[PDB]
RNA sequence: UAUCUGGUUGAUCCUGCCAGUAUUAUAUGCUGAUGUUAAAGAUUAAGCCAUGCAUGUGUAAGUAUACUGCGGACGGCUCAUUAUAACAGUAAUAGUUUCUUUGGACAAGGAUAGCUUUGUGAAUGAUAAAGAUAAUACUUGAGACAAUUCAUUCAAGUGAGUUAGGAUGCCACGACAAUUGUAGUAACCAAUGAGAAUUUCUGAUCUAUCAAUCAGUUGGUAGUAUCGAGGACUACCAAGAUUAUAACGGAUAACGAGGAAUUGGGGUUCGACAUCGGAGAGGGAGCUUUACAGAUGGCUACCACUUCUAAGGAAGGCAGCAGGCGCGUAAAUUACCCACUUUCGAAUUGAAGAGGUAGUGACGACACAU
RNA sequence: AUUACUUUGAAUAAAAUAAGGUGUUUAAAGCAUGAAUAUUCAAGCAUGGGACAAUGC
């Protein structure tokens, strides 16, 4: 640890560079949000896995645990609004 | 031995049977400090001595321009590959050069 | 690189005479060769007094010194002398200091006394002395 | 100084300690001062956080009791007799806590053992069997 | 270390001083007083913090030196006086007082104070010892020294002090049918009604306290504050009352 | 009882010379024999002026062959998180051991408690003792 | 994203490894429009240093036609040492403890400064002596116990005390500035003090081409020493302590913890460096002042270095901030200011290469021209 | 009768790990009400149960 101020990343570069079942998908969303490159692509992905595996976590336990009425009500609640 | 209060026996085991690999087992000897010309370094600095010709193995042909360097921080000598396509005049005799490596590890 | 006129002081070191070596260069005990300026005559050995440029072999101290050989002065001797106002005094042991020609000393500390005739014989070595005898 | 420090000892298994820094000042150390006999000499050695110690080298007098009667008068020590602690320090006549001492009763009537520190107090008490 | 530690990093700080990490490198360091260290709230961050009378800390020396704020019985000078528990807190020259006290967010709040009920103070006995020439007295919460109390009290009871005369008004006695407000760690800033206790012979004793609205929580010994006897409160208990609420209307309730 | 150079005298000794015993703290009993005995130690929980604080373990007597302390073995076990497996291990504990219990021998369960150094490497005190078996070594302290 | 692919053969099925792959941290080639954030002499050398700065302080309340008081024992830098040592969680001090802060004779005796008076050296924060001159510098003086040491007693809350306290006999220091404005002192009790220091339990990498190890060593008695317990040391006594559950020894390119990189679960690698604890100021060693230093931007001696010189001598420790040489694959300006945070002070103001801004900066992080 | 096991609590530095809230224009950021913020592997303290377990009368 060098600084006190946090920081992050946000994209993720797929394990696998070469594919045609992968290249042909991302100029069909480039192309119709008039995206300037792959970045973007990569940096939703790391966001849908941001809550997906937070609700994967949650979802084991019973229906009557505290912490999943807890963050669950905030988790829908944030994913509602938005 | 996988009694549960038989842990020194599996934890004595790894630590011998962990001895046997080709690969960690150069990470704790003190070999890479001693044996290695380049030690832990990426890149070595010499000076070339000797211009020598390697003949490619049996299926091909033809001879690969090198150079014999000795180190400034060992003293060993070391064959170095001229990088490209008639590059071995670039190089001359006491210059500074860099040697660091190839693509299979170590 | 001598400046002066040395008076007479009984010599006491002979040829092959190990003296000790007050330097501080790594060097222990220096035998005697010879002896700079000797007037030699028939079976006589090399006499070195106090304050004689000597030549002397290492053969102890470290490696850069051993076996080899080097010029020194004796700036004390056991050997009794006397000086010119009637005082009669020797020292405890002997030893010398490894000098070049030009009489700029090789060390830079001097451990023990310095007599008085090889202090100011040789003025680069009167200002390492702790005291001059 | 004397350090009384266990960084110079061994461990319970007989093996050596390992050094890693060091002596350091809080394990300060002063030379015992075997309180012989003799005129009054008192010295006052500053302690750690400046308390003050007195140092006592050579007494002649100290005060004594002997609690069958509940009377403490002080009276001069002729020499000592017996010590537990080591057979020398009868000879140097040092004053020393659990010393079997001799006096002479002139306020008692009118065998002692010491039990202070005189080397610490600065002072010599004791009591009668 | 050779001697004593006198600068003190911000984050090696207590965490309920409402620092930041990113203001700078230091946090003001508590001088010797009433309370302890982690104990404590230095005044430089009452009225910076709390009050947000001055900028910055440059200011707090021009306030403190003037002889303007009065804590307890006298008034002080010094710019990081150590002001811990809910001894009292009055500011003249402003009209307005305060009080240095726990809340149920593990926290410092202050409570204003009235010109009425500022002049007396709460105490805890923390031990009663023998002293010299058969003249017993206790040590208090804030290091208080009291010459010859009531001979009834305990080490362990409270005791109603007051700040001009500096004598014993009333006593409250450590039972089983008492209130208190806690001042520990997970347990501080809960109030309620001491239920049971039970002793440990080896290192500690145990006491079982149930809130008013029935909520039981348990704590240790040296973290009980009697605040009163039978369910009264002697004191102004913060805005929260120092309930415990279930964090069902705080997560819920702030969405809004 | 009196046989060392010194004379052996208790630190609070008085005229009725009167035996001084104090009772023992949590949930102990004094033994019997250190009433009706002569002996006499300086470090004893019961006869003297040392106090048994928090700290208290126990274990199996192991050496009876040191005078007036004794060395207790405890096997307790280590958890290692990697095998999911407990490790068996063991630790010799020095403990000063009272004329008080003259049973006392190897191979006996006994509770220890702390107080302050002794020695070196005792810093422990005996509190109570169970007797066990018998292995032909009726070895005493 | 709980993922594979090319390579032994004419061809097939396996073990098997090489290479490919993605990511973190170092260096480098090529390119490099911006805004915000930000690493940055550690790896090899805890190697050597020219220079400049980094610890000083005056309110009406000490002395006025520099002395005295406090601080430099904090801060800051580096990771050499170090293998149950340190460190982390925890427990004890009924085995010790300060500094600062908060609660309890209408006036004595003196000479040492400032300024000179005559100077000596090439200098060293160089030093001589002659005249006075004040104290909140030093003694006294008195206006009146407290607390320690020793032998003996009355004996309670306390988990637990011949214990806090009281009473004896007695020794010792012995007070409440001879104190200032037109606050200041002596002690004694308690808290700050979950602090500082010792100490209880548990926990550490590889190695058996380390299998037996220890003689102050294991314990007891009695003393000494230290603020304090104890072989910490001393004199006597007995032979005891660890050991296959890895004792003793050896290596580390080993400061430890909080943590970091990467993970389906399990795990592996790293951590000098934000914060806490530890150690060190070229190398040990010995001490001064003081409440705390074995202080090194304090002293001394030795070993190895550096600087001026009138050749008689003098001081210095950049592993502090910039910067210089070497080392290397490998790393920034010989800048300004106490404005933010904080610390020190004779205390609202004075100081801080702590701290902030600026400068280089493709280690990295976020939005983003073409 | 201890110990282990298991369920609970108490106390448990901050920073950080995943975040509760909060339009630095979004985001990296920051804490401008301070999430109960959960954290403590290894140990230790008190406690409900004794099926599986180790200790010998």
């Amino acid at each position: 640890g060098r600084c006190l101020r946090n920081h992050s990343i946000t994209y993720k570069t797929p394990k696998v560079p070469y594919e045609r079942e992968r290249f042909d998908a991302e100029l069909k969303l480039v192309g119709q949000f008039g995206l300037k490159n792959k970045k973007e692509i990569q940096r939703v992905h790391y966001m849908l896995g941001h809550m997906r595996t937070i609700a994967k976590v949650m979802l084991m336990k019973d229906a009557k645990d505290p912490k999943r009425l807890l963050e669950g009500a905030a988790l829908l609640r944030r994913l509602h609004n938005l | 031995a996988r009694g549960l209060h038989a842990a020194r026996k599996m934890l004595a085991q790894r630590r011998a049977n962990k001895w046997a690999d080709k690969e960690w087992k150069k990470g704790k000897l003190v070999t890479r400090y001693k044996c290695n010309p380049l030690g832990t370094a990426s890149h070595a600095k010499g000076l070339v001595q000797e211009k020598l010709g390697i003949e490619t193995k049996q299926p091909n042909s033809g001879i690969r321009k090198c150079v014999r360097v000795r180190l400034l921080k060992n003293g060993k000598k070391i064959t170095a590959f001229v990088p490209r396509d008639g590059s071995l005049n670039y190089v001359n005799e006491n210059d500074e050069v860099l040697i660091s490596g190839f693509g299979r590890r170590g | 690189g001598r400046q002066g006129n040395k008076f007479r002081v009984t010599c006491g070191l002979n040829n092959a005479s190990t003296v000790n070596c007050a330097d501080n260069t790594g060097a222990k005990t220096l035998t005697i060769i010879s002896v700079k300026g000797f007037h030699g005559r028939l079976n006589r050995l090399p006499r070195a007094g106090c304050g004689d440029m000597v030549v002397a072999t290492c053969k102890k101290g470290k490696p850069e010194y051993r076996k080899k050989m080097h010029t020194a002065v004796i700036i004390r001797q056991r050997r009794t002398w006397r000086r010119k106002d009637g005082v009669t005094l020797y020292f405890e042991d002997n030893a010398a200091v490894i000098v070049n020609m030009k009489g700029e000393m090789k060390g830079s500390a001097i451990t023990g006394p310095v007599s008085k005739e090889s202090a100011d014989l040789w003025p680069k070595i009167s200002s390492n002395a702790p005291t001059i005898v | 100084g004397i350090t009384r420090d266990s960084r110079h000892k061994r461990r319970a298994t007989g093996g050596k300690k390992n050094s890693m820094q060091k002596k350091k000042k809080n394990t300060m150390g002063r030379q015992p001062a075997n309180t012989r006999l003799g005129a009054i000499r008192v010295h006052d050695v500053r302690c750690r956080y400046g308390i003050i110690k007195r140092r006592a080298l050579r007494l002649e007098n100290g005060n004594f009791s002997w609690a069958s009667q509940s009377i403490t008068k002080g009276t001069k020590i002729l020499n000592v007799v017996y010590n537990a602690s080591d057979n020398d320090f009868v000879r140097t006549n040092t004053l020393v806590k659990g010393a079997i001492i001799e006096i002479d009763p002139a306020p008692f009537r009118l065998l002692a053992c010491i039990s202070s520190r005189p080397g610490q107090t600065g002072s010599v008490e004791g009591y009668i069997l | 270390a050779r001697g004593p530690r006198h600068h003190l990093k911000r984050l090696n700080a207590p965490h309920h001083w409402m620092l930041s990490k990113l203001g700078g490198t230091f946090a003001p360091k508590p001088s010797h007083g009433p309370h302890g260290m982690k104990e404590c709230l230095p005044l430089i961050l009452i009225l910076r913090n709390r009050l947000n009378y001055a900028l910055n800390g440059r200011e707090v020396t021009m306030i403190v030196k003037n002889r303007t704020i009065k804590i307890d019985g006298k008034i002080r000078t010094d710019t990081r006086y150590p002001v811990g528990f809910m001894d009292v807190l009055s500011i003249p020259r402003t009209k307005e007082n305060f009080r240095l006290m726990y809340n149920t967010k593990r926290r410092f709040c202050l409570v204003p104070l009235t010109a009425e009920q500022a002049k007396f103070k709460l105490c805890k006995i923390e031990k009663r010892v023998l002293g010299t020439g058969a003249i017993p007295y206790i040590v208090t919460h804030d290091g208080r020294t009291i010459r010859y109390p009531h001979p009834e009290l305990q080490a362990n009871d409270t005791i109603k002090l007051n700040l001009e005369t500096g004598k014993i008004v009333d006593f409250v006695k450590f039972d089983i049918g008492n209130t208190a407000m806690m001042i520990g760690g997970n347990g501080m800033g809960r109030v309620g009604v001491i239920v049971k206790r039970e002793v440990h012979p080896g290192s500690f004793e145990i006491v079982h306290i149930k809130d008013a609205k029935g909520n039981t929580f348990t704590t240790r010994l040296n973290n009980v504050f009697v605040i009163g006897k039978g369910t009264e409160t002697l004191v102004n208990l913060p805005l929260d009352k120092g309930i415990k609420k279930p964090l069902l209307q705080q997560v819920n309730e702030t969405i809004k | 009882e009196q046989t060392e150079r010194a004379y052996q005298k208790q630190v609070f000794h008085h005229h009725s010379v009167k035996r001084y015993h104090k009772q023992i703290g949590m949930g102990f009993v004094t033994p019997a024999e250190a009433i009706k005995g002569t002996y006499i130690d300086k470090k004893c929980p019961f006869t003297s002026d040392v106090s048994i604080r928090g700290r208290t373990l126990s274990g199996i007597v192991k050496s009876c062959h040191m005078k007036r302390t004794i060395i207790v073995r405890r096997d307790y076990f280590h958890y290692v998180s990697k095998y999911q497996r407990y490790e068996k291990r063991h630790k010799n504990i020095a403990v000063h051991c009272s004329p008080a219990f003259r049973q006392l021998k190897e191979g006996d369960h006994v509770v220890i408690g702390q107080c302050r150094p002794l020695s070196k490497t005792v810093r422990f005190n005996v509190l109570k003792f169970t007797s066990r078996g018998t292995g032909d070594k009726k070895q005493f302290a």
